[PDB]
């Protein structure tokens, strides 16, 4: 659900007369995207645990389950049913297949 | 069980209590306005006849409870 | 016709948990519930005018 | 989960037998840190830190001298965080 | 005093590591460190290299002193509820309580009267026995402890009963 | 009705070639509802409309026209002043309310079109420059508050100046 | 620009239903009309590119 | 109809028994309250005069429904004082309300200016005896007469201006027969005229200059806290500004441009001050100057959209400021002291007032319209008409509005009150009872505004 | 107001004089606080305290205002220009805004033609 609403803009914003220097700037911080994200799960979640106290409980209750479970619908199907259904005006996607249109992609593996 | 962190209370609950009393009090005249447009017609709109310019109600359009 | 009735009962349905806010009627530990209830019912009712606007 | 301070006595005590420096036969619970066990001036900001780190973190400066005793450490950390009722 | 601020800062210095270094493992290491660097100077007694080792220990410490340190949970002042999740109540309000209300759970209404009748009685006794101790001004730093055993009570009884519960 | 204009008539009509499915989601909504309480707040609002019977006509709107114009009797004096004062206030009240229909008017384009908002209707919005424009010289939004006394002054002044423009050309 | 194979579009989501997501027909429409569109636009910057040169040797 | 019922509530706490009285002054005056709504709202295209001039019609009042609002209000606070004193002195100080309340019925109702004017300053004299008696705090005397010295010192120059405009042009009487006038020519001369008739309610109608008359008046409280409510109704009791500049001076605002200068920067510099003052009093005594302020800014542009918002903050200010006052007395009655530090502990120890603290407070922002919405707004729209920079100093102040509020709020939000013991009860019946009388007639007025705000609505 | 090292711990020595300065703070500190202990700790009272301390802080904005400004100087003078002052100051913005507004309606139209209100 991450090319359905952020690379649409990323595609759209370098075919235009706009200003360079914020064309550029946008670049730098599709790619900073990963870093605090991984801050998450390389941090904290990842490797040896820090123990936070001694004797701790943790466990998963009846309302937690219809919550989180019932939330991954809305988190994965984003891009089949608002993106298709809304009707669209404009198709930003036809220059520049590698400076352009991967540049997107590559930024957030790199 | 434990006796936990206490409020007033009484004299709290008691106020909600004694202004809700005079709000359905005066709640049953709420209950006629909706009967006066259901029972009662309220107006309609028509081209007046040199006859009475003004009885009762002079001029006076939707709900009885205006005239 | 069914559009303009149906969009002000997702408005209507909000508002019915503060309406029985002001005493009204007794509800132990059933209040947290009930603001579950009211919004679970008020996205179906969501749901349709979107689709007509597909339509 | 409620603390108990027949619980709050052992999970002290056991923190301070893994500790290395100390002896685990010589000290018990009610010798004291100060003059029976062989502890430095140094030592006891260390052994007072690690402590706090398992349960409630909360230990004041102008209290730390006051506490040396590992059965007034477990009553003052116990009385501070509200325990046992 | 000397001994006390070579403690208040090694206190700090141990909490303010955890904030540089990520691993518990990694932490060991250093604190390690730590201990040789201060056991060096702590082996003689000093008036002049003593004190001017405390105010060379505010450099080094100052200059990696903002990386936003770890408070944990409840400390005083710091980040994340330093005063919030306890609202409490006061020990004021539960006396103010209306009758009707009040006949509701005797068991904490007559427990707290026999309590109550206790403290009133001790309070003449207790005026007494603070004078009593010998400074001729009003007080010295921290307040006395009681010397009569068959009254009890030192000094302040609502100091330590009745805080507050979480 | 009558005094709004608005579009003469809407087509839709659904057609549904493409897909098997379930028919419509949409179409078959719309009639289960129909019948469900639909049909019923039809019945309850028919069973009242039945039982109010007898009614009262009503004049609704007065008469009083004229009555001479501000702009015909002079000198201050109460017996005449005070008649022509009422009728301007009338006329002035009314045209803050007529300045509304023509608004609503550009109101009822905007969303009738939605796509062309511009490039179409063109009488609506000839219509609302019009009395704009008219409302902005004449009912004072340029004099201070309303006054039926320096109305006529304001009348004077835009008089002045068709009098001293024309007679340069 | 389009218009023809645009409007081919909205035919259909007039006649949608249920599971409108499959459609490709009327959507591969609209990726080769705007592409050649973009190639025109594409054109007129390249033959202004390649006159500057020929007016540079005169 | 308005008149003489209100004269008979003077043998009514008298003749009555010492056990009552209260009873009997609070429910009569309720029911003719009542009776003001049923008539008075009646009126045409342009509103017909009543009967003879004694006591005319409303034009563009329905602030005369606001002294009626508070014709109770102004005894149910007051209940916690006067009770440790004597019975004759408990029916001394009702009597000067309900001379008040019969001066004040006459301010808004009668159509004139020189017998208005017999009226302005009337108001004047029973108040004066209010604030020099029953003062817990000192001060009194520097508070008393700087409330005489500072209002008929602006305001005895209009014996020598209304009477000068009655014997050159015709008379001025009715207002309904006010035709005659003629625009000033703009002289030397006529500069001490304008300023005649302005000054007297640049007074009453606090600016940046000549406005410490308004928190001496409020720091040394008068008697308890429903007192201070016609405090309020003495602002608002100068609104013959509304009807000298439209009628007497209709070309005359080229001088008027100094002042309202003046006023821009008694909403800066007013609210600042309003911050980290110690008075918990003082802090609604200074948030008054400048929501007081902006209905004078909206006189002296004289465009017909800022004579809405001047009649809407006009019935606005008069139960918002009111209600924190009440609120401030209901901490006064409790702590014994005014101070706002000391006093500190909602919710913990007050449980259902809290929620009255934060509705009263609000209100003094941008709600939902209520009416402060119908009135700044509107006066800020207008602003823009006169002037493109005025929003740039005008929305500063809607930050610090904020800032009057939201202070009173957290400076009492503290749920620790170690060195209080007092303040066992949170609110008896009738506390509860005047917080909710406040309130909830500004929120039957989002229904209909109408009767809020009408200069030819 | 900071200066380039922050102040918390920065110079400090044990000394003669520095010793008995910190027995004179908890001289004044303690005896303060112990007519607040006989005050607090007793269920006679029922009321709210006065304390002398907090009444003077409050007596120092509301009153001493004509008990001082006697020596006025050169310093209530560079006040009255920060006052006063900025009065006169937009009495050159708002003049020179309106008199381009009043050319523009006589000569060479400004205003937009669909404004009505006010």
């Amino acid at each position: 659900t991450g090319f359905y609403s952020k690379d649409l803009i990323i595609e759209a914003a370098n075919t235009s007369y706009t200003n360079a220097w914020a064309l550029l700037m946008t670049l730098i911080a599709t790619s900073f995207t990963a870093i605090y994200s991984t801050r998450i799960i390389f941090f904290a979640l990842l490797g040896q645990p820090r123990f936070p106290t001694l004797v701790n409980i943790n466990e998963n209750n009846p309302l937690l389950i219809n919550s989180i479970k019932r939330l991954l619908i809305g988190s994965l199907f984003a891009g089949y049913i608002i993106s298709n259904n809304i009707p669209p005006t404009t198709i930003p996607q036809m220059t520049m297949p590698y400076y352009l249109k991967t540049t997107a992609l590559i930024v957030t593996i790199l | 069980r434990l006796f936990i962190i206490k409020p007033s209370g009484f004299y709290d609950k008691r106020f909600l209590k004694l202004l809700r009393f005079y709000i359905l009090l005066t709640g049953i005249p709420v209950a006629i306005g909706i009967t006066l447009i259901n029972v009662x017609x309220x107006x309609x709109x028509x081209x007046x006849x040199x006859x009475x310019x003004x009885x009762x109600x002079x001029x006076x359009x939707x709900x009885x409870x205006x005239x | 016709n069914m559009f303009s009735s149906l969009s002000l009962v997702t408005l209507l349905l909000l508002t019915m948990p503060i309406m029985m806010m002001s005493f009204n009627t007794y509800k132990p530990s059933n209040y947290p519930l009930y603001v579950k209830t009211a919004i679970s019912y008020a996205f179906i009712t969501s749901m349709i005018p979107t689709m007509m606007f597909i339509h | 989960p409620p603390l108990t301070l027949e619980g709050i006595k052992d999970r002290v005590l056991y923190v301070l037998k893994l500790y290395d420096k100390i002896d685990p036969e010589k000290l018990s619970v009610n010798s004291h840190f100060m003059k029976d066990l062989g502890l430095d001036s140094l030592d006891q900001v260390e052994i007072i830190m690690a402590m706090e780190d398992e349960f409630g973190f909360e230990i004041p400066d102008i209290d730390a001298e006051k506490l040396m005793c590992p059965q007034e450490i477990v009553d003052y950390i116990a009385d501070k965080k509200d325990v046992y009722e | 005093t000397h001994q006390q601020k070579v403690l208040r800062l090694y206190k700090r210095a141990l909490r303010h590591l955890e904030s540089w270094c990520i691993h518990r493992d990694k932490y060991r290491y250093f604190a390690c460190l730590l201990r040789a660097r201060f056991d060096e100077h702590k082996n003689e007694k000093d008036m002049v290299k003593a004190t001017q080792l405390l105010r060379e220990a505010e450099e080094e410490f100052w200059h990696g002193q903002h990386p936003q340190p770890y408070i944990f949970p409840e400390s005083p002042g710091g980040t994340s509820y330093e005063r919030y999740e306890c609202y409490k109540v006061p020990e004021w309000c539960l006396d103010d309580w209306h009758p009707s209300e009040k006949a509701m759970y005797p068991d904490y209404f007559a427990k707290r009267e026999q309590w109550k009748k206790l403290r009133r009685e001790s309070w003449e006794r207790e005026v007494x026995x603070x004078x009593x101790x010998x400074x001729x001004x009003x007080x010295x730093x921290x307040x006395x402890x009681x010397x009569x055993x068959x009254x009890x009570x030192x000094x302040x009884x609502x100091x330590x009963x009745x805080x507050x519960x979480x | 009705x009558x005094x709004x204009x608005x579009x003469x008539x809407x087509x839709x009509x659904x057609x549904x070639x493409x897909x098997x499915x379930x028919x419509x989601x949409x179409x078959x909504x719309x009639x289960x509802x129909x019948x469900x309480x639909x049909x019923x707040x039809x019945x309850x609002x028919x069973x009242x409309x039945x039982x109010x019977x007898x009614x009262x006509x009503x004049x609704x709107x007065x008469x009083x026209x004229x009555x001479x114009x501000x702009x015909x009797c002079q000198e201050k004096d109460v017996l005449c002043m005070f008649e022509a004062e009422m009728q301007w206030r009338r006329d002035y009240k009314v045209d803050q309310e007529i300045v509304n229909i023509i608004q609503e008017r550009l109101k009822a384009c905007q969303q009738r079109e939605g796509e062309s908002h511009r490039q179409n209707c063109a009488k609506e919005l000839e219509q609302f420059t019009q009395v704009v424009k008219a409302y902005q010289d004449r009912y004072x939004x340029x004099x201070x508050x309303x006054x039926x006394x320096x109305x006529x002054x304001x009348x004077x002044x835009x008089x002045x100046x068709x009098x001293x423009x024309x007679x340069x050309x | 620009y389009c218009a023809h194979y645009l409007i081919r579009f909205l035919k259909c989501k007039r006649d949608s239903f249920p599971n409108f997501l499959a459609c490709k027909h009327e959507r591969h429409d609209w990726d080769y009309c705007e592409h050649l569109d973009y190639v025109k636009r594409m054109k007129e910057f390249e033959r202004e590119r390649r006159l500057l040169q020929r007016k540079k040797r005169r | 109809k308005y008149i003489i019922p209100t004269i008979m509530l003077m043998p009514l706490t008298w003749l009555s028994k010492n056990n009552m009285i209260w009873v009997n002054s609070t429910a009569h005056s309720l029911l003719i309250s009542f009776t003001s709504l049923l008539l008075m709202n009646q009126f045409g295209d342009n509103s017909l005069n009543f009967s003879l001039l004694f006591f005319s019609d409303s034009l563009s009042t329905p602030l005369l429904i606001l002294t009626m609002w508070l014709l109770p209000l102004m005894l149910m606070a007051s209940q916690h004082h006067l009770s440790k004193e004597n019975l004759t002195r408990k029916k001394l100080f009702i009597t000067m309300l309900i001379s008040l309340q019969l001066f004040l019925i006459m301010t808004f109702t009668a159509m004139e200016l020189i017998l208005f004017y017999i009226l302005f300053e009337a108001t004047l004299v029973p108040t004066l005896i209010i604030i020099t008696r029953w003062g817990n705090q000192t001060e009194r005397l520097n508070a008393g007469l700087y409330f005489l010295f500072y209002t008929l010192a602006g305001s005895l120059p209009l014996l020598v201006a209304l009477i000068y405009i009655q014997n050159t042009v015709g008379s001025l009487n009715f207002l309904m027969l006010q035709y005659w006038v003629q625009p000033v020519h703009n002289s030397w001369s006529n500069v001490f005229m304008w300023l005649a008739c302005m000054m007297a309610f640049m007074v009453k109608m606090p600016l940046y200059g000549l406005h410490l008359w308004l928190p001496k008046a409020h720091v040394e409280a008068p008697i308890a806290g429903s007192m201070v409510l016609a405090a309020v109704l003495l602002k608002l009791g100068g609104y013959g500004m509304l009807r000298i500049t439209l009628i007497l001076n209709p070309m005359t605002d080229f001088m008027a441009y100094p002042f309202i200068m003046l006023s821009l920067w008694g909403m800066i510099m007013t609210s600042s001050i309003c911050l980290r003052q110690t008075d918990l009093k003082s802090l609604i005594a200074y948030s008054s100057v400048s929501h007081m302020a902006l209905v004078i800014v909206a006189i002296l542009i004289q465009t017909p959209w800022s004579y809405m918002g001047a009649t809407a903050l006009m019935i606005a200010h008069g139960l918002t400021s009111s209600m924190l006052f009440c609120l401030a007395n209901s901490n006064y009655e409790r702590i014994h002291s005014r101070t706002m530090i000391l006093a500190r502990g909602l919710q913990t120890l007050l449980p259902l007032m809290a929620t009255w603290w934060l509705l009263a407070s609000l209100t003094n922002l941008a709600l939902p319209p209520t009416i402060n919405l119908i009135g700044e707004l509107f006066v800020v729209m207008s602003t823009f008409s006169w002037s493109n920079i005025t929003i740039i100093l005008m929305g500063v102040n809607m930050v610090i509005t904020a800032l009057y509020s939201l202070y009173m709020l957290i400076m009492t939000q503290r749920g620790k009150y170690t060195y209080h013991i007092n303040n066992i009860s949170p609110s008896f019946t009738r506390e509860n009872a005047l917080m909710s009388l406040h309130i909830l007639p500004l929120l039957l007025l989002t229904l209909n505004p109408k009767i809020i705000l009408g200069p030819l609505y | 107001x900071x200066x380039x090292x922050x102040x918390x711990x920065x110079x400090x020595x044990x000394x003669x004089x520095x010793x008995x300065x910190q027995a004179e703070r908890l001289a004044i500190r303690s005896r303060l606080k112990r007519e607040y202990q006989l005050q607090y700790y007793d269920p006679s009272r029922r009321g709210v305290i006065e304390d002398p301390a907090l009444v003077r802080w409050t007596y120092a904005r509301s009153a001493n205002i004509y008990p001082n400004f006697r020596p006025n100087t050169k310093t209530s003078l560079l006040g009255a220009l920060f006052g006063i002052g900025p009065l006169v100051f937009w009495y050159y913005v708002f003049k020179t805004d309106r008199d381009r507004k009043e050319k523009l309606i006589q000569e060479g139209k400004l205003d937009r033609t669909f404004n009505i209100s006010y």
